[PDB]
């Protein structure tokens, strides 16, 4: 999936 | 729980060690133990709690998407069973975090910086449940409700460059885009948030400026993908 | 154990899914369940078992070194306690793997490709115990004993380009260098292994050539650091 | 620590 930009560690 | 016998200060020190060691499951268990001491958390401690669980649920979400894709392509019970195993473990981490927020972090959080931070987290962990839900409407409304309460407080009590306010708006805009199927609301929120921050940057020191522009760049990155 | 009720074929399929999902603890538990079915493992299944546990113990070793460094710099009990917690979990993974090799993978392994693979693994997991040991002499000798038996069989039964033979020699050379404090033995073994492989490459297809040269490049990388 | 080059996943 294209994941959008959420706040904090990009851990996924 | 298992951390009941360890000093609060020892749990926080070991959370910071676990972070250095990239031991995020340990980091989360140490911070859960610190929260269960019943004292309010400092700004640093709230960030330790958030980073720990974000790393844990991030592993689970990434795994779930890999397995869901295989499952969708495959349409034996094994792919479904294993996707269901990961999904249940993810739901349990979300339920654990929502448990800490409701017992009793939110109710004792009176300052805007604590209360918005915890209500953003409550929105984020309902959003993670919504990502795997297929009750889905009620989970989405729980996420929306938490985000909206955090937004109302942030707009009254925090400057538009406040990094907590910015991260909240970023995450609420992504909620609108891909959970609530409201791409126009997502774009509007991201643009208004970016523009109001831009106009407040003049007030900031070099260090606050760097913290605010980093999150504003994530809003721009999304707007570039969405428009 | 917990995997007693799942089909062997289902455990192997879920190990491969867990690998795709980067869920290495799950992958290891599925492969432990497959081994405990009591049948010998195929070449693919042996590699699944090895990759799963290598990823798990690799996380633990990396964490242990971070914590040991902090502990050495610090010379409160917290750093020692947390390093000891990670060390015990690492020892338990090594004891679990050595348990599978001794019950009963090694004793039923008659072909050179299976028997060398499992004796190399036994050497590797004793080496990981030796890395944290401070009985240390007896653990080092257990590692040496396993590696030497694997080497004797590999030299009699496998061509010098055989990737299992090459990986064995690579790992035994690193055992000599930094566990046995025998840097000259490490260099001699790495050079002889590289040179004998080089002279057998002519016999190989394009696909076998690529598999052998990849491990020969790791021998060269070490020799470059050691000389 | 400088880790040397062992066979398989470089997981540490
Ligand atoms: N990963 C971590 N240990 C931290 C992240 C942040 C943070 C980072 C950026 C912005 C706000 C907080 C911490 C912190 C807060 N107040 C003192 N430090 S600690
Ligand atoms: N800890 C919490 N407050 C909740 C967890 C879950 C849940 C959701 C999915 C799976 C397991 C638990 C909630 C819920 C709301 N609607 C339906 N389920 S509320
Ligand atoms: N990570 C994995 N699933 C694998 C690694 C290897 C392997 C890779 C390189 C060399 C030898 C084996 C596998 C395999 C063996 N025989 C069929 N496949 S499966
Ligand atoms: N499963 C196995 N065969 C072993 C595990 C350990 C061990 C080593 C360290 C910690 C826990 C277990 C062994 C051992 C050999 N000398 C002393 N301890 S033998
Ligand atoms: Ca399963
Ligand atoms: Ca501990
Ligand atoms: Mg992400
Ligand atoms: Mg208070
Ligand atoms: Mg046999
Ligand atoms: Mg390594």
């Amino acid at each position: 999936k294209l994941m959008f930009k959420t706040e904090g560690p990009d851990s996924d | 729980g298992a951390m009941g016998s360890m000093e609060r200060a020892s749990l926080i020190q070991k959370a910071k060690l676990a972070e250095q060691a990239e031991r995020y499951e340990d980091m989360a268990a140490f911070m859960k133990g610190a929260v269960e001491k019943g004292e309010e958390l400092s700004c640093e401690e709230r960030n330790l709690l958030s980073v720990a669980y974000k790393n844990v649920v991030g592993g689970q979400r990434a795994a779930w998407r890999v397995l869901s894709s295989i499952e969708q392509k495959s349409n034996g019970p094994e792919v479904r069973e294993y996707r269901e195993k990961v999904e249940t473990e993810l739901q349990g981490v979300c339920d654990t975090v929502l448990g800490l927020l409701d017992s009793h972090l939110i109710k004792e959080a009176g300052d805007a910086e604590s209360r918005v931070f915890y209500l953003k987290m409550k929105g984020d962990y309902y959003r993670y449940l919504a990502e795997v839900a297929t009750d889905k409407k009620r989970i989405i409304d729980s996420a929306r409700s938490a985000y909206q309460e955090a937004m109302d407080i942030s707009k009254k009590e925090m400057p538009p460059t406040n990094p907590i306010r910015l991260g909240l708006a970023l995450n609420f805009s992504v909620f609108h885009y891909e959970i609530a199927n409201s791409p126009e609301e997502a774009i509007s929120l991201a643009k208004t948030t970016f523009d109001e921050a831009m106009a407040d940057l003049h007030t900031l020191s070099e260090d606050s400026y760097k913290d605010s522009t980093l999150i504003m760049q994530l809003l721009r990155d999304n707007l570039t993908l969405w428009t």
